[PDB]
């Protein structure tokens, strides 16, 4: 089946479903190994298996496919991608790929990508004739990105202050300088909640380091 | 023969101002309709407000241009009617106003403009006394149709929408915004 749903499921029911349909011991190893084993056995059963994620090209033009749920770990469940598919479907680095996948055979140990059904959420042939990001000409921020929820929340005050403090728009390059113990993380919480509420169409990404 | 071109310019400026009014009204009613809706398209509302501001500035500019064209048409029509009235009654006006008029021919600029202002004052009391009867003043022979189509005064909307004035900073920012909107419409 589609590995995304089972990957998003917590470990307890993953273990119980591994054990209830013909597995020996799954409790005492990592989640990635559990997913790899259950995918291998389900593929040996014979049903179709689906995968999706983000493509990474190594230094030799050789492709892995990672999952955003695992925060792009180099887990055993990463999808094999040969350079032939990269050159034939003509992808980039960081594309979003979804399609049927192939169980590994002798000589390899990651699941291979059989066929692609969607690249960056549109038709695969439509991806080839796409314009590069660097070729795009930049501009200034035009569309206002309001940071007011409008629900009259008690904490919404903070977000309201942001609207009174600085103007944020699409394409804006923003910096928040602050010493430790100043509320940066929950200010980011408020910003993310405001983006999710007021603007549910724009893609929201929250990146954390160390 | 420039009066016909001036009339055409006034007509097309009027048409531009009217059409500006039409898309301003359309954007206004669409924005009120979206406000009446329960959608959470806040960014849509912000860009709609930006559109309202840009269209209001465009309407003000078009109204100002139309007013300027109307004044130019009135001035040129008055000048032409003045010329073809004076080419008829210049000798009579000169006979009735003679002293300062042959004073102009050899006096210095100070005496020249003193006589000019004396004559204009005298005709000022002349007109204010003549207008006592106040009969129905008719237009001229061939410019009557032009003056009727242009009208005695411009529309009340085209003058009240121009009460607000913008400093050159606002003019520059709204010109940039209008150019950006034109680029958006083109794409
Ligand atoms: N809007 C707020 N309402 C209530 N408490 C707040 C608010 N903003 C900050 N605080 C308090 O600020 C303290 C620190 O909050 P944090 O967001 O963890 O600070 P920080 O900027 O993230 O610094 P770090 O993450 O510890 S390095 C906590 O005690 C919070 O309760
Ligand atoms: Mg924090």
């Amino acid at each position: 089946m589609n590995l995304t749903e089972l990957k998003n499921t917590p470990v307890s029911e993953l273990i119980t479903l591994g054990e209830n349909m013909g597995l020996e011991n799954l409790a005492r190893m990592r989640k990635q190994d559990i997913i790899f084993a259950i995918l291998k056995q389900h593929a040996k059963s014979g049903e179709d298996i689906f995968g999706d994620g983000v493509l990474e090209i190594l230094q030799d033009g050789f492709g892995f496919l990672r999952s955003a749920d695992s925060s792009y770990l180099a887990g055993p469940d990463d999808i094999y991608v040969s350079p032939s598919q990269i050159r034939r479907f003509n992808l980039r680095t960081g594309d979003t790929i979804s399609g049927k996948i192939r169980p590994p055979k002798e000589g390899e140990r990651y699941f291979a990508l059989l066929k692609v059904n969607e690249v960056n959420f549109d038709k695969p042939e439509n991806a080839r004739n796409k314009i590069l990001f660097e070729n795009l000409t930049p501009l200034h921020a035009n569309s206002r990105l309001r940071m007011e929820r409008g629900n009259g929340s008690t904490e919404d005050l903070t977000a309201r202050v942001l609207d009174l403090a600085s103007l944020i728009g699409r394409g804006q390059r923003g910096l928040i300088v602050a010493p430790p113990k100043a509320g940066k993380t929950m200010l980011l919480q408020n910003i993310a909640q405001s983006i999710a509420y007021n603007h549910p169409d724009c893609v929201l990404m929250v990146l954390l380091i160390d | 023969t420039a009066l016909q071109q001036a009339f055409d310019t006034c007509q097309n400026n009027k048409a531009a101002w009217l059409q500006r009014k039409n898309e301003l009204a359309a954007a206004e009613q669409e924005y009120l309709r979206l406000l009446s809706g329960e959608g959470r398209n806040v960014s849509r509302l912000d860009e709609l407000r930006n559109i309202i501001e840009v269209r209001k500035w465009q309407v003000n500019q078009a109204a100002g241009r139309y007013i300027r064209s109307h004044e130019a048409v009135q001035h040129i029509s008055i000048r032409d009617r003045l010329n073809d009235f004076m080419q008829q009654h210049g000798t009579a006006l000169a006979a009735a106003l003679a002293p300062e008029l042959m004073g102009y021919s050899e006096l210095t600029a100070i005496a020249r403009n003193c006589a000019i202002q004396r004559a204009t004052d005298a005709l000022r009391e002349a007109l204010l006394s003549w207008l006592a009867k106040g009969e129905k003043i008719n237009y001229s022979a061939q410019d009557s149709d032009i003056l009727t189509t242009i009208g005695f005064r411009p529309d009340v909307a085209s003058v009240d929408d121009s009460r607000e004035k913008f400093t050159p900073a606002q003019n520059m920012i709204f010109s940039r915004k209008s150019a950006q909107l034109a680029s958006r419409q083109s794409v």
